[PDB]
């Protein structure tokens, strides 16, 4: 029973790097109804903004 | 009657928000809702399934289950709408294109 | 005319269209208390002949399809013992034009 | 026989790049200066996420999945992911399916990179065919 | 730009029958094919060149006739045509009124 | 100044009454496609290069790219790249044609696997004009 | 069926969309180099020679004007009133 | 066969055209578009007949151009071959493969086959020809042919004939 | 441009809507389709005598287009078709299929009721081809029976016989993409209590559409030549050519392929899947299993979205563009690209107000004014004035860019080694910029009034607004907090009078 081999680590990894990336809250690349918008990117017109 | 409260119905909606639109405005409107015999609707129901061209009550909310059914009655479009020749890329048959012009060699080897 | 109470059995309802040309007609006393043709928005309704049919349809060079139509069981179409084919020809007051003319072929 | 050219006809060179332009289009000549068709073809404008397919062994296809909140698959999904786990059977589905998904099981666990990583992945699917001396392993060529 | 369907109502208001005719041909879309006179089809193998034109299936080399539509519509029929639906187009009428 | 516009003193405008900086970056990246197909950073020859944009690539350097400080215009070439498939078509990044200015920084570097990419910096000064909005 | 000179009854008067079309089409011919029936007091622009041309009633132009039924009334631009 | 046929063809003529030589030049268009032409539908149109009564009709003014638009109805000599037709001609060209007979404003074409077997193809001969035991088939020779069959090709139809049965060859 | 063609040009008055008999999917058809490969000669770079052109279509600026040849810009593509294993309902009609059934015998092939039942007669005089079909059905549902003998038109004691089978008609129900019957039974007068469940085979739906007679099926909404109740019922399938579902080749390892060529090749291997267990030792639930597959994939082509069933999607999870869905809503082809599209000659920009402009004047700024142009003949009246134009070339305001001679091809003033030398000829066009009192056409959206698109003078102007008098602010419902306005620019001399005449 290789450690290694058990634990898929790309998983968690690319798992949360998916939902904060596109933003379908949600597993993953096969995703509806996931919830889109929830992640996003940053305005950064003013401070304010 | 059903006509005439109809249209003072549509005239009220109009003039209480104190605004002005002509009688034959409304009382087309209220004819064609009318002139089938009953209250056709403005509505993918009521005007949008009578005799007219298939391709005219296509371009209207019932697009594909309308062609089906245009496909299995064996329906034909005479092409009298607006729809049909704007689909068609014609010239369509309204105002400037509502008559046809033509050339007369009479009167062209008058004027010489 | 069969001017009825409250109801007449389908049994005898059955009876209606046996003795033709000869033609029946059942109304409800209830309906008759008031004349709705007599009402603010009811207008002048009137029957065409074969020959006055024919000649409108000439006139405005019509198809019986291109006519408004009244529906049969509508309560002037009614009141006036309108059979299907038959034209009323309507007399409106305007505020166009003072009096209009339109036409209703029965359904 | 296929030929397709764009030679400007009035003063045939064989044959000069003739512009892609920016909005007229058309491509015209800077020697007969004339025209060749309307173009109208934006190879800019792929298909997005928002349809598009990177293919790398054979051709991708897919069947039902279906998870659509409308009218629940329960009974219907159990019809339907069996009947396609039935049709996996009919001419060795098995094999190339099988190797690249084992491929990216023991690539992944040992956090090997994608670009590169799917890369040898190829030339396995390249090895697997051919039948030269491979005393094949599964393993041994895995490595 | 987008002359769209509001675009088009104002333009059938106007009466401006032409200006609306260009603008969703010649300002756009506008395509010919070559249609059979029998089955009003697109079938029609034109090989406008050797002036040759065939409707096989028609067995048709003769009643031949050339029509121009919006690109898009040739797309429709063919779509309709795909989905096992037939939208014959005819260069002449049939029923009068 | 009818209808929701508004005059502004030309004067003060040329003193420096609602000027501003403008930076757009243009990214792009040298993929690698399979077992031999590499896009390269370059200024691609249009003898050997298809479907080159009409835009000028004098303004590149022999990497592909232009050195910060030139100054760029509609349609220029900021970034050579070309796709070999065979010789190769041309994948070159243009300035949009609706802007201009002056290269500010130009950086280049490998990504998380190690893909070289580079990112253009372009800045402009937009001196108040007539449909700008405040 | 078209209806004889004798029996027509639509208006003596030229529609705004009728004049709209003669004035266009004759420009457009006028444009393709078409011979013009008048006599240009310098006119170059084209539609400005279909409003003198129609000004004097020498358009040789005739307005087929369809009945909903299918027939129609033929109209020379030389017999329509141009009260607009 | 050779048929009068009543045709009608519309045209369209430009304006500037509408001067008193009107008919004259519908008349000549005519005869320009007409004349010569080939169809499958009436074969060869050969020539018009009765010029001075071609009915010119009243032209209808074409709406957003300027143009009017007549249908010229007219009456002509029409030319167009059947199967089974038998018809004379005289050779043109002689090959390998057969020959070609030239019918009116039509070329039928007899194969090597479609002769009898005892006439035989000549290469050595100035024209080449066709030798039978009596017979001689070359360039000049008139020939009675059977059409087996037309193409509507364009601006002609051509045939397929034999010679092969009672009462055709040559003449 | 697009090149001649003799065929006489002709207008469309009539569309004639129908059914493709399978005859006639197969008489049309230019290739077999055969195999579910794109292209790829095994690892090559020309398309397989397979799909997408096995004969078909041509594409990738290649002629190559079955002897029509032509390619691209002229060709519009030619049907394949696809031989079905076994018949499918076309899920469009599922419904008129069943109610077809629910109106005839499921034996012989006759009107459940006739000339004989006086409800029927009356029905049957409806005049309108699909109230009549609409009462023909109500009517015909609830018979339960093909009546051999029924009372005489007089007496209900002689019984007088029409058509034969005394059979009994199944209830039909459907179970998504098929159409099951329970037979109402007789056993011992009661029985049902429990009846005879049998699922309907196309293949005998079929046939017995094929035995209704003509005038029976006319009576239903059905036309003899056209529409055949026969024809609903998929047999033979037309494959669209690539023009209706593109592909594109990028790079080597990257090649795109249309949702449709997707979903065909699915109907393909469903297909070629069914035929060889037919052929082999039918195991009957085996290939009713596999029916049922190929039923899907065909079915979720033309409809995707279908209630009750699975979506097919696609690798990425997102469900396959069926063809429904392209036509179906705004946006679709006909609300979005027939009924209205985008266009050229077209320009759109900030709108500002201006005390300086007449009424009916539109301020353009130069640079649009140098990229918008109207295509001028070159007659003896502007000659002169189109040649200085054209030497005035496309940088100059007062100028032109292209230059249309006789022989249709088209001379760019911007690069032509000929733009200075340019020779003009009467009966050319010189496409030329916008200029001082051209009429155009001057909208804001929304548009929902014919005044919210009129038609302006031009007024070439400096700066990047357009600019109009404040009075016809109202009309268009425009304000200049940052509205911006479309610009259309008439083409002919007759359009250019439509709009300063109407
Ligand atoms: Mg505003
Ligand atoms: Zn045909
Ligand atoms: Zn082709
Ligand atoms: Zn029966």
């Amino acid at each position: 029973f290789n450690m290694k081999l058990a634990i898929n680590a790309k998983t968690i990894t690319s798992g949360l790097k998916y939902a904060l990336a596109t933003g379908n809250w949600g597993e993953q690349k096969k995703a509806m109804s996931s919830r889109a918008g929830v992640s996003q990117v940053l305005n950064r017109y003013t401070y304010s903004s | 009657a059903g006509r005439a409260a109809l249209y003072k119905e549509v005239y009220n909606v109009i003039a209480s928000d104190g605004s002005y639109v002509n009688y034959r405005h409304m009382a087309l409107l209220v004819d064609v809702m009318t002139t089938q015999g009953g209250l056709t609707s403005v509505t993918r129901h009521g005007f949008n399934r009578s005799n007219t061209g298939a391709l005219m009550r296509c371009s209207f909310e019932e697009t594909v289950e309308i062609l089906f059914e245009a496909g299995a009655s064996a329906e034909l479009d005479d092409c009298r709408g607006v729809s049909e020749n704007v689909i068609l890329g014609q010239m369509a048959p309204i105002g400037t294109g509502a008559f046809d012009v033509m050339i007369d060699e009479e009167s062209l080897v008058k004027y010489m | 005319i069969f001017v009825y109470q409250n109801n007449i059995t389908p049994s005898a309802m059955k009876l209606v269209p046996s003795i033709p040309p000869a033609t029946i007609e059942t109304f409800n006393e209830a309906a008759l208390v008031v004349n709705i043709t007599h009402h603010e928005l009811v207008p002048k309704h009137i029957r065409l002949s074969s020959d006055e049919k024919r000649e409108l349809l000439k006139r405005y060079r019509l198809k019986e399809s291109q006519l408004p139509r009244i529906q049969r069981a509508d309560p002037v179409a009614l009141y006036l013992g309108l059979k299907r084919g038959e034209v009323v020809k309507i007399i409106r007051k305007s505020e166009t034009s003072g009096r209009y003319a339109s036409y209703r072929i029965c359904m | 026989n296929l030929n397709i050219v764009l030679t400007c006809p009035e003063c045939k060179v064989y044959p000069p790049k003739i512009v892609e332009r920016f909005s007229e289009g058309d491509v015209v000549c800077a020697l007969c200066g004339l025209v060749l068709s309307d173009k109208l073809v934006d190879t800019r404008s792929e298909w997005r996420t928002f349809e598009a397919s990177n293919p790398l062994l054979d051709g991708n296809n897919l069947s039902t999945r279906i998870g659509k909140g409308e009218t629940t698959d329960m009974r219907f999904t159990k019809e339907l992911n069996k009947a396609q786990g039935k049709n996996v059977m009919d001419k060795k589905d098995n094999e190339v399916q099988a190797a690249f998904a084992k491929i990216t099981m023991l690539c992944d666990a040992a956090e090997l990179p994608k670009i590169v990583k799917d890369c040898a992945k190829e030339a396995y699917k390249l090895c697997h065919d051919e039948k030269t001396l491979k005393g094949k392993s599964m393993e041994s060529i895995m490595a | 730009l987008r002359f769209g369907e509001m675009e088009r109502d104002c333009m059938i208001a106007h009466g401006a029958a032409s200006f609306l005719k260009e603008r969703l041909m010649e300002a756009s879309d506008a395509f010919r094919v070559h249609i059979c006179g029998i089955c009003g089809l697109m079938t029609v193998i034109a090989k406008l060149n050797h002036n040759q034109f065939e409707c096989k299936g028609c067995d048709n080399k003769i009643d031949i006739y050339q029509i121009h539509i919006p690109y898009a519509a040739k797309l429709l029929f063919q779509e309709l045509m795909a989905m096992n639906i037939t939208p014959r187009l005819y260069t002449d009428r049939s029923r009068d009124f | 100044n009818q209808e929701d516009s508004m005059i502004m003193n030309q004067s003060s405008i040329d003193r420096g009454l609602f000027r501003s900086l403008f930076f757009r970056s243009y990214m792009d990246q040298e993929k690698k496609y399979g077992m031999s197909i590499t896009e390269t950073f370059e200024k691609p020859q249009r003898t050997n290069t298809l479907r080159m944009k009409h835009g000028t690539y004098d303004k590149l350097d022999d990497d592909g790219l232009i050195a910060p400080g030139v100054r760029v215009s509609g349609e220029d070439v900021i970034i050579g790249k070309t796709t070999p498939i065979s010789s190769k078509r041309d994948a070159s990044t243009p300035l949009r044609s609706t802007e201009n200015g002056i290269v500010d920084q130009v950086l280049v570097t490998t990504n998380q696997d190690g893909l070289k990419f580079v990112k253009v910096r372009v800045r402009t000064t937009k001196i108040p004009q007539i449909g700008d909005k405040f | 069926k078209a209806i004889p000179k004798d029996q027509r009854a639509t208006t003596p008067y030229m529609t705004k969309y009728e004049r709209a079309r003669i004035l266009g089409t004759r420009a457009l011919q006028i444009s393709m180099n078409a011979p013009v029936f008048v006599d240009l007091e310098g006119e170059t622009d084209p539609l400005r020679i279909a409003m003198k041309e129609l000004a004097e009633k020498k358009i040789p132009l005739v307005i087929r004007r369809y009945l909903p039924d299918g027939s129609f009334e033929d109209w020379s631009v030389e017999e329509l009133i141009v009260d607009l | 066969m050779f048929f009068i046929k009543d045709l009608s063809l519309n045209i369209t003529l430009h304006p500037s055209f509408f001067g008193p030589r009107m008919k004259q030049y519908l008349k000549t268009k005519l005869l320009e578009e007409v004349e010569g032409s080939c169809t499958g539908k009436f074969g060869y149109i050969l020539c018009v007949l009765d010029y001075d009564n071609i009915d010119i009709q009243r032209g209808r003014i074409l709406p957003t151009d300027g143009s009017a638009e007549f249908n010229v109805k007219y009456r002509a000599v029409v030319f167009k071959p059947f199967k089974g037709e038998v018809v004379d001609g005289t050779v043109v060209s002689c090959s390998q493969h057969g020959f070609e007979v030239q019918v009116g404003p039509m070329k039928v074409f007899v194969t090597k086959h479609l002769m009898p077997q005892d006439l035989t193809f000549n290469a050595g001969s100035n024209p080449p020809s066709y030798q039978s035991s009596e017979d001689v088939i070359t360039i000049k020779s008139r020939i009675r042919v059977k059409i087996e069959g037309c193409i509507s090709q364009v601006s002609s139809i051509h045939a397929i004939g034999s010679i092969k049965e009672d009462y055709l060859g040559a003449i | 441009g697009q090149q001649y063609s003799s065929a006489p040009l002709r207008t469309v008055k009539e569309v004639q809507f129908g059914l493709f008999s399978p005859e006639e999917v197969r008489a049309i058809s230019v290739a077999k389709i055969r195999f579910p490969e794109t292209m790829d000669e095994t690892q090559t770079r020309a398309k397989i005598g397979g799909l997408n052109d096995p004969r078909l279509g041509s594409i990738d600026r290649n002629l190559k287009c079955q002897t029509c040849q032509e390619g691209m810009n002229e060709c519009p593509g030619h049907f394949g078709h696809i031989d079905l294993a076994k018949p499918v309902f076309h899920v469009g009609f599922i419904a008129k299929i069943k109610k077809v059934c629910e109106c005839v015998c499921m034996h012989c092939g006759k009107l459940l009721l006739d000339e004989h039942n006086e409800l029927m007669r009356q029905a049957l005089a409806i005049k309108d081809s699909k109230k009549r079909f609409a009462a023909i059905w109500t009517l015909c549902k609830t018979k339960m029976v093909c009546e051999t003998d029924v009372p005489s038109e007089d007496d209900p004691t002689q019984l007088v016989s029409r058509g034969g089978c005394g059979n009994t008609q199944p209830t039909i129900r459907k179970d998504g993409l098929k159409l099951v019957g329970s037979w109402k039974k007789d056993r011992a007068t009661g029985d049902a209590d429990e009846p005879e469940l049998r699922v309907l085979s196309t293949e005998e739906i079929l046939n017995i559409f094929k035995h209704i007679s003509v005038k029976d099926f006319t009576s239903l909404g059905f036309n003899e030549v056209f529409s055949r109740p026969e024809w609903m019922i998929l047999t033979c399938l037309p494959v669209p050519p690539p023009p209706v579902r593109p592909s594109i080749s990028f790079n080597e390892s990257q090649r795109g392929e249309d949702d449709l060529t997707f979903k065909l090749a699915d109907i393909l291997k469903a297909n070629i899947s069914l035929e060889t267990l037919e052929h082999n030792g039918a195991p009957h639930h085996a290939i009713e299993e596999a029916e049922s597959l190929l039923q899907f994939h065909v079915a979720t082509y033309m409809d995707n979205d279908i209630a009750g069933q699975p979506q097919a999607l696609q690798k990425s999870g997102r469900p396959v563009k069926s063809i429904r869905a392209r036509l179906k809503g705004k946006e679709g082809r006909i609300r979005g690209n027939l009924m209205g599209k985008r266009v050229d000659f077209s320009a759109r920009t900030v709108i500002s107000g201006d005390p300086n402009l007449e009424l009916d004047q539109v301020g353009v700024p130069k640079s649009i004014a140098k990229t918008l142009t109207y295509p001028e003949v070159v007659t003896p009246y502007n000659i002169d004035r189109l040649t200085q134009l054209v030497r005035n070339g496309p940088n100059e305001h007062p100028g032109a860019k292209y230059v249309i001679r006789d022989s249709g091809d088209r001379i760019d003033l911007r690069y032509s080694k000929r733009a200075g030398d340019i020779q003009l000829q009467y009966g050319w066009k010189v496409e030329r910029h916008i200029m001082d009192n051209d009429p155009v056409l001057f909208n804001r959206q929304p548009s929902l009034h014919k005044m919210s698109m009129m038609a302006h003078r031009v007024k070439v102007i400096p700066y990047s607004t357009f600019r109009l008098n404040l009075s016809v602010t109202s009309p268009y419902n425009a304000d200049f907090d940052g509205d911006e306005m479309n610009l259309h620019v008439p083409q002919s001399e007759e359009t250019r009078a439509e709009l300063s005449q109407l």
